[PDB]
């Protein structure tokens, strides 16, 4: 899925 | 003459406590083991699943000594608490130690309360390093032990062979609820990190880069022409970020943090979550063919599901000179939508209450009222609008 | 050239045995091991609980030679069998170690036939000392072991690094049938002093220390204003006993046993449940905090399956000096209810035979006729009973 | 200053892998890599049969491609090539007979697919068989931790020395207990070497029939040992009954091994190739018979009859045919002579293989049964 | 319960 | 499928 | 559970 | 009492 | 039972 960082 | 561990275990052994833990909601007891990072102050480090919803709290140690400690902090997005003992008299902590050098290969030693049955110690090796994914939300890094681990072995401590503290037990993988040669192990440097962030400030600090990114294939550094082919892709460089001020490119792969090389992106974002926020460190990267390194700094971030308490819907915040709540959200089939909280409507407040900001709401709903009815108005409409 | 155990399992695997018995209560047949204690003898140790209902057992070899073996005894209160090869030629036996030299962290080799599979081997490590309250009637003081251990590990051995003995796998701590890292054993001391009376005697003879007591916890210990958090506290010391002549009085915490640190009650029980009757001692207690030493020796005890092999309902009490076969103890419903007599009285006259000690019925009982016929003074009257 | 394990695995993790395999079921598993330059992996059958794409996944990410080379689910031994393949880590094999019980062992796999994972144990035991009946096993038995996905994976010593694949364990719960199998290294050597130059496993049977021995077949016929393997029948014709053993016979040792039961030995010799020598064992009248043999099969010929020239020019003779065969359904029988087929006046068996080398949906042969002229007829 | 020795 | 304990 | 084996 | 991996 | 080998 899409991932944040 | 033979070998043995009993040397090792006989001096850290009064390190590891058995924890017994009841709540109130429905109201249960539950069972684990800690271990004492601080011999004064009594700090006791243990799962986060294993402390919450709890009224009463008391700690066990290798001894036979019955103690209470009440929590000193908590963090479920990592699965790690902390607690401190009532009158901490002669106690033994442990020696933590760099889980930045364990290899996979190398011997380690469990200790927990399994079952409730005491202190139980275990030997295996190191399976594999950097496991993440089993539970896709929080931050996962974790050491794989084939050391035998089952329930109450959480908050243990997984030590090598001269008893110095490489990770805290924290999950198995049994389709049975039986160890099957899985234990799951987060590494004594993120520990350290986050045992140091709830002394201070009592909560944890939640650092933030200013980049998106997503697990780096096998696939990608084959079009991509990208040498290596485990690390974490920059999609998403976000802008006025203190990420970007470094000069962090657009269709980069980290590989290196403080020149130590990287498993997968959840791992590197479970190994930056567990930080402070006011530390620097170095990323080695790979634009083109040149690994350029990058010193950093991580930058901020008051969350509202805390003050919905079960009816979370959506994001509220705080609004000009406090002018009133925030109800930019505009979400719908939500626990907070049959009640028909939608966008652009925030007021004072509910049973005569002054509510104009975030905090002067707190004040008064955390006073526990049986039926509370908000007052928000919609362009010139006055209305209002009742909970429990 | 790297280390191993094969060096050392070389010569001690052969004293490790399977034993399969068949018998009755039905019908049924089970397995599980055995270790070789006297060469020349035919002596192998076992279970109790592999042993129950008995007809024929037969042994087998690690080499495959398969022999016969009658019982020498059987003690249901610690679950130690012990038995002796019929015709045995060129054994091996094992050797013995002092189970009071253990320590948590040592290292430890599990021996038996698992699964029916033959003689497996696992490894594995000391993972607790004197874990005990599985089932309240049992002495127990057992060793956990993360070395695996599965269904026919039964009476098996468990031994150190130089191949002596230091357990007899007994029970394992697994929800599912199979086994989940823990592992208990009975230590050799206690299985070295149970068959040593099972040789002279084919019984144990059960001496008393005539002390009442229960476990001290932490929170008894803030009562009494006692410095032990573990320990063994007198409830009351019986008159006329060798403990209430030593100078036990009520209010002691028995904190040592021969200069041994003592792990609970139930190790203290179960270790001198074990000893043979008038067995020298010393215990260290604590009285008002004045650290006091004592001796003492053991005296009587005082106040069906020994001789039917097969029907533990009755109890046969002591003969007396005229009378024989008197019994104290049954249960309704047990294999003691099919037979016609009670607890409440019982003598002897069996088939047409002057007979009252109960080895006067042992000289007909194992005779075999095809018709049992009973005598009993039930009451004042005579009455008879008959069988087969 | 402590041990580890570390060295070892540091440079041993390249040489296994994971592997997946793809009404349509998708499946895990691991291998080992056998020759760097050919990209050579290992596995067990039971991951890589009904297989439409092998994808390898290496230690360091790298996925490749594979096909398959060979199968064998007799003994559950199944080799791949990877295509394409660059920069590889060939395993280096160890002699499982050197194996001992005592020894220690480390198992890498790909457990659940969570990803390369190790772990450590011990030899439980040797020569374990009898789960699987119609099978051949000489399994390695160890405590080393093993699930599922670890099959196909490496059992190796603490010199990273390949002493066996993992495969099978017992457990009810569908979790290890403690009880982990492994194929000897020696064997999977046999299996795979066999299927680079054949393509399959030629495991021809010297002809030996019988059963195991028991302790108390020792005392009825005078045996000095209590395991081993007895011989009921020798097939007649087969290299056994030619090399001399006869009925009544106990096998003790293989090229100077001892052997465990007859089960084993029914394995080791199940992996060997075609044609083998090697030196028995055994025990008539209590006396030591030390046999040598060589293993047997289970143009110039046919499909149930074996023809041969005769004359010059005339054509090939039908000299035996065994009832049931094919041949013998399609009505040839002893004597038959075959001067045409589908209108080719045929000679030897030369102008027979390129008039069959066509391979024709039909076959007219111009046969002579006896003084007259017929035709018959195949496919 | 009380157990004794 | 995976329990923590 | 306990299990006696 | 059967099982294969 | 008789198994060929």
């Amino acid at each position: 899925c899409y991932r944040k960082l | 003459q033979m070998p043995s561990l009993a040397p090792m275990l006989e001096k850290v052994m009064p390190s590891v406590v058995s924890i017994n833990v009841e709540g109130s909601t429905q109201k249960f007891m539950a069972l684990g083991s800690g271990v004492i990072i601080d011999a004064d102050k009594g700090y006791v480090v243990t799962n986060n699943h294993v402390v919450d919803n709890a009224t009463v709290i008391k700690v066990q140690l290798s001894d036979g000594r019955k103690f209470d400690a009440k929590m000193v902090g908590k963090d479920p997005r990592s699965d790690i608490a902390l607690i401190q003992i009532q009158n901490p008299k002669n106690l033994t902590a442990i020696k933590m130690a760099d889980s930045d050098a364990l290899r996979v290969g190398d011997y380690t030693v469990a200790i927990g309360n399994p079952f409730g049955l005491g202190e139980t110690v275990t030997s295996g090796i190191v399976s594999a390093l950097g496991r993440s994914g089993l539970n896709a939300e929080n931050y996962e890094n974790f050491i794989q032990t084939d050391a035998a681990i089952n329930r109450g072995n959480a908050g243990g401590a997984l030590v090598n062979l001269n008893g110095e503290l490489i990770g805290i037990n924290t999950a198995i993988l049994a389709p049975d609820g039986g160890n099957i040669g899985i234990g799951f192990a987060i590494p004594s440097n993120m520990v350290k990190n986050l045992t140091s962030q709830m002394v201070e400030y009592g909560q944890v600090k939640r650092g933030e880069l200013g980049i998106m990114g997503t697990e780096l294939n096998s696939e990608l550094a084959k079009a991509m022409k990208v040498d290596a082919q485990r690390g974490a892709f920059v999609s998403q460089v976000l802008p006025n970020s203190s990420a970007a001020k470094a000069g962090i490119k657009a269709g980069d792969v980290i590989t290196s943090l403080n020149g130590k090389p990287i498993s997968s992106f959840a791992a590197l974002r479970a190994q930056v979550g567990t930080m402070p926020v006011g530390s620097k460190l170095t990323l080695g990267l790979l634009r083109d063919g040149k690994q350029v390194n990058v010193n950093l700094e991580l930058q901020q971030s008051v969350d509202s599901s805390s003050i919905f308490n079960g009816i979370e819907g959506a994001e509220m915040s705080n609004k000009g000179k406090d002018q009133g709540v925030v109800v930019n959200n505009v979400k719908t089939g939500t626990p907070a939508a049959q009640i028909g909280l939608k966008k652009g409507d925030v007021i004072i407040g509910a049973n005569q209450q002054a509510v104009k900001n975030i905090a002067e709401l707190r004040k008064v709903l955390d006073s526990k009222p049986s039926v509370l009815a908000l007052n928000i108005q919609r362009g010139d409409s006055t209305i209002y609008l009742l909970m429990q």
